[PDB]
RNA sequence: CGGUCCGGCCGGGAACUCAAAGGAGACUGCCAGUGAUAAACUGGAGGAAGGUGGGGAUGACGUCAAGUCAUCAUGGCCCUUACGACCAGGGCUACACACGUGCUACAAUGGCGCAUACAAAGAGAAGCGACCUCGCGAGAGCAAGCGGACCUCAUAAAGUGCGUCGUAGUCCGGAUUGGAGUCUGCAACUCGACUCCAUGAAGUCGGAAUCGCUAGUAAUCGUGGAUCAGAAUGCCACGGUG
């Protein structure tokens, strides 16, 4: 049948928000355009980067753009190099001043949107989505990962008639609130279409 | 001092305090025939006076805020009984066998989505 | 005179830890401290349609609770206003000064 | 009821005479959730009924039910395609119930002024067995002593 | 959305601050005043030569990001899908799945 | 249906109105506007109303006063 | 009982009975008996000939019955021979004001046939 | 308690109603019967709550090449001085009909007139808009408070008390149409809502057949919201009686 975002059914359980800002009915909408806006841009920008999270915070009349990052040192460059052309043009799509900070993913094998991101940008090289599910898993499991399971969807290999095919390891439960499930997408663009790739990665209850 | 006792039922939140001589009851600064219209409504806050007697034994001074009728009525008769117990503790037993003690906690069912009321489902076609 | 703080956050847990330092930094620096007042939560509920073409029954409700704290300082000692406007709090707190 | 095997709500007593038969009654002819009309209905039947028929309220009431109250029923069942009709002996409970429902769906059906007045001639014809609701136990009883064979 | 649809709400509002805002607002006022001209006004008339995507109820509240006429919410500025997608990945602060 | 605080019409139409009285009568005067108010210095002329492909010429009476224009062009073909 | 447009008052309450004239509802029933100077819960029974023609007189003002009748149905024509879209309406028996034609006018239309 | 313009309204009181953060509590735990001494069920005690206490959220592997290339994204194909683009007017609202979902009814458990008791949950600055005044009215003019447990939308209606109608196509029921208007909006002819006056269809309880609902449920009675310049009998949500 058809499931419950992992993410968005654990917020407030076991779950943080990626924006924690505060508005009235009034900027809301107008912050909540400015939040996809400067997503869009880094996402665009860092993409070599291994952005996983993105959180923006409002305190008062400023933004505060926490990148979560596997390569902080592409992200930073030489001593602020890339920080400052970065925080310039966030402060021109927000309006507002910026100020980023930069968090360091230490396993970025037991981030969702990192592994995620990594397969699909494997089927885009020409890989085996077998061996490329296998190794997300294999990699996954050796560094303490309690469960994985990832899911490619759509013409695999090429394949005329699409197909829905996924590997899982150890103990997935998406039914308790408690468990710490970090759940995320990523599309790989092919010659031949669009695979969906879909990553829930058990890390322990409470 | 003062014998208080909590009653609600519903939506409806009544407040009751016990002092001894006369039988007289003013619910919200009115009577008791002047709030309520209703003689159903009426016999249900004389109940607690039945299974311990009362005539002109004790007065009481009530408000009730929120619900209905029977509502604000039930709720009277749940604080009645427990400002008795504040005054007695051994009339627990009576009002327990008349059940008064217990709080009704039957609450109205929420609306829920495709359905046209809190059960009542829209009218099936097969074709 | 009477200094009016008037918190809003759409976390809880947040919201009356930011009110804990406010309270606390002010009966400190010795002022009479009214509340932490809980004020009556907005619950803003929205109902979304989870099918992007037909099937009306399916649906996604969701809710954005606005918590308030209403904190009454009645001493405006220097020691106490130069001690809270000098307060780092949580970014996602809205902070209203009445006075 | 396939596996659960429920009981029966004891409902409070009538807030006039205290009687929880009556308090079937009224809320058999109880209409939109209207207990307040519905028992003032009841009630005005039943003054002017015990009025034009000799006092005692609560045996008035009981010499109309016990001409409506029947004493075996017909229940549809199914065997080999052909559908039978097995005569079962109802239970106290539902012999009552059953017959304060005929005399609420009868005094619906009549051309009276009002449902006091409608009631109050139906308990009336009731009493002396000569109504729409004495006739609702006749035609169960002569379906059940046709079908007497499949018992 | 279209691109010329999305283009046409772009003009539609600019056009909406620039006449009906601090302009035609004016003579608006002025075909309501009972106490001064009741005949000779021609503010009715000259309403007509400013353009018509000048009104603000000529303007259509579109998702933000997709474009969609439809199922719009004015709390977020966008669409029920846009609305949800982003809930899930916690996007829109304080909002959760709710029940009661 | 409207407000009294004036009828309306359309400003292009009104001064074709103006330009055909002092001019004189011509040929049937080719408008859009389905929505003017019909005024007493109307009556006389054929003013062609669109109905969204041809232009219905509609000679103007005196009863035809405070009616739309578009009431006498039929705009659905119903056979 | 005979009031203005022939037709004969049943023996029923004042304001009831003077809506039996075509022309006159239950807003100019009412401020008919209050200009006359009559109770309106009283029957045609007492009220005396003194007081039928003072009520007479007071309807006399407004079009009624036959007079009404003959000035909705010139206002109807007029239409009709406008050549209006409200008129070309009257003329084929649907609904005028705009309701829904693909189903549900039968009041206009009259009973379907199939 | 002190003071009364008899209004929590003002000093005050932190008792209580409530508001919202934390915590306790219910587990077949106790007793008895049934049952393979088991599981479990039944009944009872205590308890605000008893056998997943009430409601929700939560939808396994998969099934129907089930729905969505018109939310968006996208392999391929097709148009590219046109399948693109701008504009006015029209259409999506047509009407011999048929089916599905609803609203309102057919009435005295009801219609109408006056008097009157008791809610819950929401919305609000390009906004909710009081009080006052004008109009029979929809509204209009003037103009406080409120970004809101403070102010406003907003009088809850069923119910109750009295009076009337008295089984009548009616003081039921409101369709349809005529006349005059109100507001929003550049603009209400096609095709808006609402008001005032007049009109007063069908329908007196629905064939074959068929649907919902097991308790604060059905039935009924009002209230709010999202979209929205304006446009709810729909939808989403709320309590009253029951
Ligand atoms: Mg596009
Ligand atoms: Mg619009
Ligand atoms: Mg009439
Ligand atoms: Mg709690
Ligand atoms: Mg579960
Ligand atoms: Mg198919
Ligand atoms: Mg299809
Ligand atoms: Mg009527
Ligand atoms: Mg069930």
């Amino acid at each position: 049948g058809q499931k419950v975002h992992p993410n968005g059914i654990r917020l407030g359980i076991v779950k943080p928000w990626n924006s924690t800002w505060f508005a009235n009915t009034k900027e809301f909408a107008d912050n909540l355009d400015s939040d996809f806006k400067v997503r869009q841009y880094l996402t665009k920008e860092l993409a070599k980067a291994s952005v996983s999270r993105i959180v923006i915070e409002r305190p008062a009349k400023s933004i505060r753009v926490t990148i979560h990052t596997a390569r902080p040192g592409i992200v930073i460059g030489k001593k602020g190099e890339d920080v400052e052309k970065l925080r310039k043009v966030v402060a021109d799509i927000a309006g507002v001043p910026a100020q980023i900070n930069i968090a360091e993913v230490r396993k970025p094998e037991l981030d969702a949107k990192l592994v995620a991101d990594s397969i699909t940008s494997q089927l885009e090289r020409r890989v085996m989505f077998r061996r490329a599910m296998k190794r997300a898993v294999q990699n996954a499991m050796r560094l303490g990962a309690k469960g994985i399971k990832v899911e490619v969807s759509g013409r695999l290999g090429g394949a005329e008639i699409a197909r829905t095919e996924w590997y899982r390891e150890g103990r997935v439960p998406l039914h308790t609130l408690r468990a710490d499930i970090d759940y995320n997408t990523s599309e790989a663009h092919t010659t031949y279409g669009v695979i969906g790739v879909k990553v829930w990665i058990f890390k322990g209850e409470i | 001092n003062q014998y208080y006792g909590t009653g609600r039922r519903k939506s409806s939140a009544a407040r009751v305090f016990i002092k001894p001589g006369n039988g007289k009851i003013v619910i919200n600064q009115r009577s008791l025939e002047q709030y309520f219209g209703r003689e159903t409504a009426r016999m249900v806050v004389r109940q607690p006076l039945e299974l311990v007697d009362m005539v002109e034994k004790l007065d009481l001074y009530i408000t009730v805020k929120g619900g209905g009728i029977s509502g604000q009525a039930g709720a009277i008769r749940h604080g009645i009984t427990r400002a008795l117990m504040e005054y007695d503790e051994s009339l627990r037993s009576e009002l327990r066998k008349a059940g008064f003690v217990t709080r009704d906690a039957r609450q109205v069912e929420r609306k829920k989505v495709g359905l046209r009321k809190a059960r009542r489902r829209p009218q099936f076609s097969k074709r | 005179q009477r200094i009016r703080i008037r918190l809003k956050a759409f976390d809880h847990r947040l919201i009356d830890q930011a009110t804990a330092e406010i309270v606390e930094t002010a009966k400190r620096t010795g002022a009479q401290v009214r509340g932490p007042i809980p004020l009556p939560t907005r619950k803003e509920r929205f109902t979304v349609l989870i099918s992007p073409h037909v099937n009306k029954d399916a649906r996604d409700q969701y809710e954005i609770r606005t918590h308030l704290r209403l904190v009454d300082i009645v001493e405006p000692t220097e020691k106490t206003v130069d001690a809270l406007m000098r307060l780092d709090l949580a970014a996602g707190v809205d902070v209203q000064i009445s006075l | 009821p396939r596996r659960r095997v429920i009981g029966q709500r004891k409902i409070l007593p009538d807030p006039k005479f205290g009687s929880e038969l009556l308090a079937k009654f009224v809320n058999i002819l109880m209409v939109d959730g209207k207990k307040s009309t519905a028992e003032s209905i009841v009630y005005s039947a039943l003054e002017t009924l015990a009025q034009r028929s000799g006092k005692s309220e609560l045996e008035a009431f009981e010499v109309a039910l016990e001409n409506v109250r029947p004493t075996v029923e017909v229940k549809s069942r199914r065997v080999g395609g052909s559908t039978y009709q097995v005569p079962v002996e109802v239970r106290p409970v539902r012999r009552n119930a059953l017959a304060m429902r005929w005399i609420v769906e009868a005094a619906r059906k009549r051309g009276d002024k009002s449902m006091a007045l409608r009631l109050a001639n139906e308990l009336s014809d009731a009493a002396e067995n000569k109504g729409t609701a004495v006739k609702k136990r006749e035609d169960v009883h002569r379906m059940a002593e046709a079908n007497k064979a499949f018992a | 959305a279209k691109q010329s649809m999305k283009a046409r709400e772009v003009k539609r509002v600019a056009l909406a601050d620039k006449y009906f805002a601090k302009r035609a607002e004016l003579k608006a006022i002025i075909s309501d005043v009972n106490a001064s001209d009741e005949d000779r006004w021609n503010a009715v008339l000259k309403l007509q030569t400013l353009p018509r995507d000048s009104s603000p109820s000529r303007q259509r509240n579109r998702c933000r990001q997709t474009g969609r006429p439809h199922g719009f919410l004015r709390k977020f500025g966008l669409s029920r899908i846009k609305v949800r997608e982003a809930a899930m990945r916690g996007e829109i602060p304080g909002l959760k799945k709710a029940s009661w | 249906r409207s407000l009294k605080k004036g009828p309306f019409i359309d400003l292009h139409l009104l001064k074709k109105v103006e330009k055909a009285v002092e001019s004189g009568d011509k040929k049937p005067l080719r408008t859009w506007s389905r929505r003017s108010t019909i005024f007493p210095n109307m009556i006389g002329l054929t003013i062609a109303v669109h109905n969204g492909r041809q232009h219905v010429p509609v000679f103007v009476t005196d009863e035809m006063v405070g009616h739309k224009l578009g009431e006498f062009a039929p705009t659905r073909t119903y056979r | 009982a005979r009031i203005a447009g022939i037709n004969i008052p049943d023996h029923k309450h004042a304001v009831i009975a003077l809506t039996s004239i075509y022309g006159v509802g239950k807003t100019r029933s009412k401020a008919i008996l209050a200009a006359a100077g009559i109770a309106e819960d009283v029957k045609i029974s007492e009220l005396s000939e003194g007081q039928i023609d003072t009520l007479r007189d007071e309807v006399a003002k407004f079009v009624v019955e036959g007079d009404l009748r003959r000035e909705i149905s010139m206002s109807i024509k007029r239409l009709m021979d406008l050549g209006c879209y409200r008129g070309l309406r009257h003329r084929r028996g649907l609904p005028v004001r705009g309701q829904r034609t693909k189903t549900n006018a039968r009041t206009r239309k009259g009973p379907r046939k199939p």
